[PDB]
């Protein structure tokens, strides 16, 4: 058969996942230390009071 | 080795918090007791 010229101009591309916006928890300040870290520093706090 | 941590993991840690003032409690009670023989023996 005798094709046109294309109307469309195209090629294989690549499809992801849309990532989030990821949205900052209101307290995550404390990321940077683990819970057991912020929990024992009270206990040390508490202790050496 | 996703983890969390018991009640028995939250009843020695609560144990610690009771320990600890109850140990400021008793030392209370201890310079109560001197301050008492203190007092007494100045009059
Ligand atoms: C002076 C010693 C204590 C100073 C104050 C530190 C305040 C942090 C304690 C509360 C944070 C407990 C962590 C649970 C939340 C989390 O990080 O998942």
């Amino acid at each position: 058969i005798d094709f046109s010229k294309p109307f469309m101009s195209l090629g294989i591309s690549i499809m992801i996942k849309k990532p989030q916006k990821s949205k900052p928890g209101v307290f995550s300040f404390l990321d940077p230390l683990a819970y057991e870290i912020w929990m024992c520093i009270v206990f040390a706090y508490i202790g050496v009071s | 080795d996703s983890y969390s941590y018991g009640w028995s993991f939250y009843f020695g840690a609560l144990s610690f918090i009771i320990a600890e003032m109850v140990g400021v409690l008793a030392v209370h009670m201890f310079i109560d007791r001197h301050k008492q023989l203190r007092a007494t023996a100045r009059a």
